RNA sequence: GUUUAUUAAAAACACAGCACUGUGCAAACACGAAAGUGGACGUAUACGGUGUGACGCCUGCCCGGUGCCGGAAGGUUAAU
RNA sequence: GCUUGAGUCUCGUAGAGGGGGGUAGAAUUCCAGGUGUAGCGGUGAAAUGCGUAGAGAUCUGGAGGAAUACCGGUGGCGAAGGCGGCCCCCUGGACGAAGACUGACGCUCAGGUGCGAAAGCGUGGGGAGCAAACAGGAUUAGAUACCCUGGUAGUCCACGCCGUAAACGAUGUCGACUUGGAGGUUGUGCCCUUGAGGCGUGGCUUCCGGAGCUAACGCGUUAAGUCGACCGCCUGGGGAGUA
């Protein structure tokens, strides 16, 4: 399985649904037999420039080893679900320092 | 007869001409003046002294409003902004900050080729 | 794809065929067939009301689902078929409870694909949903004008509708003409664009192909007489007045739209 | 060596307008300057750093 | 780009108004940086300058 | 690029002695496997001329290696082409 | 291919192509005093009107006049 | 037979190498709206043009297209053309310590085949800026131009052509030998694990320069120096890369 790193921002309005989608995404990876190397929730965080005319946003990082099929399904899920304003899934620079 | 006393000067300066516009903090413009309304044509309005006259006339137009403190936002490559802040400070507003909002794009759109001479 | 014919004869010199090997070779589904008799150029008063319509090939009407229903029942797509009644191809689909229906076939649809129609349906080409479960920016087709009526927009081959905005109860749509119009958000729409996008690439090659389509010859008013057309007459070729319809209304320019109850729905006129 | 997730180092390596300062001013190596520019662009995309100070 | 006046001040001016890169790059983004000729001429001039 | 496990499998299959990664049959079989994988790649990606140049380099290398093996030992050449399935 | 069935079969008409323009569906348009009907059980890759007439190379300049499209500041202007 | 030419495998490294898709941020233009008044724009000067039906200026919201400021470099990659936001998928090449393997499998290559800037051509889209043609206004003795105001093809995408450039390093490819210095970029061994400190070994590159060569300018270990293999081309200028 291939390593990846996913950072996504959630609405402050839908900031109460963040542990639910964390459970959903970890359930999807563990059902596709991948693992989560890291998972960090930075909470509500001030953003440098406003996007969607919106206030400070909820930040989640995860390092995830998973097949590229379920990573593509995760990225299309991030596309179709409008609760996430922005997502970045990146393969490169894997095996980062833990909790940085 | 305005009580909020906060204004913004917008100085659109360019190699032909400058335009000074005093507005409120929300973007609704209160007054404006320019080198052409000040009485200069061509090179005489591209001179920075015409910008000083334009800013003095714009400050005269806003003296009815009575703005105490005035932000400054300059825009463009014109020679007249450097006299426009001096003319507004000689008029008597308190300049809290000076900002440069000239459009420095990325590559973006293709520039013209005109005036090769 | 497109097939340029060899010029073994004039009439085969200039014809391009579009052929789909994926289309079904054989009879259509007989429970979804109805009788279609030719009636163009024939009012109930018996007069020709639309000109240049006459005899073509005999055709049978296929009952195609436009108001798509059976919400929550997935349907597997069998072989795509040919439809004479429209430029698009159609797909015979089989629901899980044993019901076969005809669907306007989208661009990526193959035999064996799963489609669904409900409000819980996953957004995917071939699936239909009301436009409040469909994201803004997606290209749709077979979209209703009223909730429950059936698809009236983007039914031709290769056509699509862009979902541009949302009012909150209405959805702004960019149509294939370039027009922006407001359609209620409870109106359903099938995702993706309509297949057979190579339909506009066919060239008929000869007059006989238009006659098989059913298009009678078009006579020019300049070729007619002054009694027949407003154009017409002269001892040469030039008439020399402003171009009009056969009934006198000017035909180059002269927008003719007299609706006033839908002007609240059309937002930007087509260009 | 260079990661885009922290912000203090990356604000030390940008200027006030959000631009990347040149390697001839910073003194950093070329490989680390390229990695720095890539991390700055990724942080700008995730809005941890601004593209410009005007908006 | 941005300055803010310190609350003791006798006059409002900009201390880097002649060394600012904004008018330097605006006159270049107005028209046609060649990116192959002037950088070559400038680097050749720098190589002739430093020795 | 051909995977390490795939190259190890082809080396073990086409090497009658252990650690024979340089023999002509092993090289030709590696090139043939990469050629089939790149045909699967280029069918989806036409107009990849820069990768097709490397494909043609691998084809020319495989052809020159097969010419050398045919000159050296015709039985090895016939056995290799009849277990690989090419040059009809 | 069609045409003045009964003095003209043609270079005429049509034609596949090309373009302009109208048309968002209870479409435009047509027949109808109206219901209704065709268009069409079609839906802008669709339908109508106009002109040109496979194909190859092309289609230049003029918006003053007459049409058409857009705008409403001013003048003139009906019933009331 | 051999490995020393050529190639393969193990583990890594850098890179705008290529193809597909998605997304982000400045900015330009357009539409709708708020404030506000008599100019804006342009030039050596003006004028055509926009604005008295409200322009320009400022602010808000929306639409669409194209290119990716800084990093950015006498940097990097690719056979050449060429390739610059970020992320993913597929993929080509290059280089390095160390070890193993095959064993001349190599070099060049007329015909042949493929790639091949920009402009152009065909079909279908798209079209924000820019802009051949075109129009107006200037300039001039004239101005079918340089300048300004607009502005169509085109520039953008998909699939096909076209096959040319000052396609240049005006230097064909491969191999070997030959004094040196100063940098850049990219791997690695040792030293004091204490530092972007010292000593070596590789690749790719930029500049100066010794012998030598050249008509000279200059080239000079990446040669235009000393040779070897093979291919392409020239035989005075114009006519003419024309019939």
């Amino acid at each position: 399985m291939r390593h990846y790193e996913i950072v996504f921002m959630v609405h402050p309005d839908q900031s109460e649904q963040v542990p639910g989608m964390i459970e959903r995404y970890t359930a999807a990876i563990t059902g596709a037999e991948g693992k989560i190397h890291r998972l960090e929730d930075w909470g509500r965080r001030q953003l440098a420039y406003p996007i969607n005319k919106l206030h400070k946003a909820h930040y989640v990082l995860m390092n995830v080893e998973a097949p590229q099929e379920v990573i593509d399904e995760l990225e299309t899920t991030f596309r179709f679900n409008d609760a996430v304003i922005r997502s970045m899934v990146m393969r490169t620079k894997h095996a980062v320092t833990e909790a940085s | 007869r305005k009580q909020v006393s906060d204004g913004v000067a917008h100085i659109h300066a360019s190699f032909n001409n400058t335009i000074v516009t005093i507005t409120d903090r929300q973007g609704n413009a209160l007054g404006w003046a320019t080198a052409g309304g000040s009485g200069f044509r061509g090179s005489r309005k591209s001179t920075p002294f015409a910008a000083q006259v334009a800013a003095e006339r714009c400050a005269d137009a806003v003296k009815e409003y009575g703005i105490k403190n005035l932000e400054v936002m300059v825009k463009g490559p014109g020679p007249g902004r450097e006299s426009t802040i001096r003319a507004l400070n000689a008029a008597g507003f308190r300049i809290t900050n000076i900002t440069d909002v000239t459009p420095i794009p990325h590559n973006g759109c293709r520039p013209p080729k005109k005036r090769r001479v | 794809a497109v097939v340029k014919c060899k010029p073994t004869s004039p009439g085969r010199r200039h014809v391009v065929k579009v052929v789909n090997p994926e289309l079904h070779k054989g009879k259509p589904f007989a429970p979804l067939l109805e009788k279609n008799s030719k009636s163009g150029g024939r009012n109930n008063n018996g007069r020709i009301t639309t000109r240049h319509i006459g005899g073509g090939h005999k055709q049978a009407y296929r009952i195609v689902d436009f108001k798509r229903n059976k919400d929550g029942i997935p349907a597997v797509v069998e072989r795509l078929e040919y439809d004479p009644n429209r430029s698009a191809n159609i797909a015979l689909v089989l629901y899980k409870d044993g019901e076969r229906r005809y669907i306007l076939a989208p661009k990526g649809l193959k035999a064996g694909d799963q489609i669904q129609s409900g409000v819980d349906a996953a957004i995917k080409p071939g699936n239909t949903l009301p436009m409040r479960n469909i994201p803004v920016g997606s290209t749709v087709h077979n979209v209703e004008m009223k909730p429950g009526k059936g698809g009236q927009l983007a039914r031709s081959a290769g056509t699509y509708v862009q979902i541009v905005a949302r009012d909150g109860a209405y959805v702004t749509l960019r149509l294939r003409s370039g027009e922006m119009r407001k359609v209620e958000a409870d109106c359903r729409a099938t995702l993706g664009e309509v297949g057979n996008a190579e339909h506009m690439l066919r060239v008929l090659g000869k007059a006989g192909a238009a006659r098989w389509r059913g298009v009678r010859p078009t006579v020019r008013g300049t070729a007619m007489n002054p009694v027949d057309h407003p154009h017409g007459g002269g001892e040469g070729r030039n008439f020399g007045k402003h171009p009009v319809t056969p009934w006198g209304v000017q035909t180059k320019g002269k927008k003719t739209r007299s609706n006033k109850r839908t002007d609240k729905f059309i937002v930007r006129r087509r260009s | 060596e260079i990661d885009y997730k922290d912000i203090a180092t990356l604000k030390n390596y940008i200027t006030e307008s959000g631009k990347i300062v040149p390697s001839r001013i910073t003194g950093t190596r070329a490989k680390y300057q390229r990695q720095l520019a890539r991390a700055i662009k990724r942080a700008r995309y995730l809005s941890l750093l601004p593209y410009t100070d005007r908006h | 780009i941005k300055v803010r006046e310190n609350e003791p001040f006798d006059v409002a001016l900009r201390r880097f108004k002649r060394s600012c890169e904004k008018a330097g790059v605006l006159a270049e983004v107005r028209r046609r940086e060649f990116y192959e000729k002037p950088t070559t001429e400038r680097k050749r001039a720098k190589a002739s300058a430093v020795k | 690029s051909l995977s390490t496990e795939a190259t190890a499998k082809i080396v073990s299959e086409f090497g009658r002695d252990a650690n024979d990664t340089g023999s002509t049959e092993v090289q030709v079989a590696l090139l043939t496997a990469q050629i089939n994988h790149l045909q699967g790649h280029f069918a989806e990606h036409k107009k990849d001329h820069h990768s097709r140049r490397g494909l043609l380099r691998m084809v020319s290398q495989r052809r020159k290696l097969l010419d050398y093996l045919k000159r050296k030992d015709v039985a090895r050449y016939t056995q290799l082409i009849e277990r690989l399935g090419l040059r009809r």
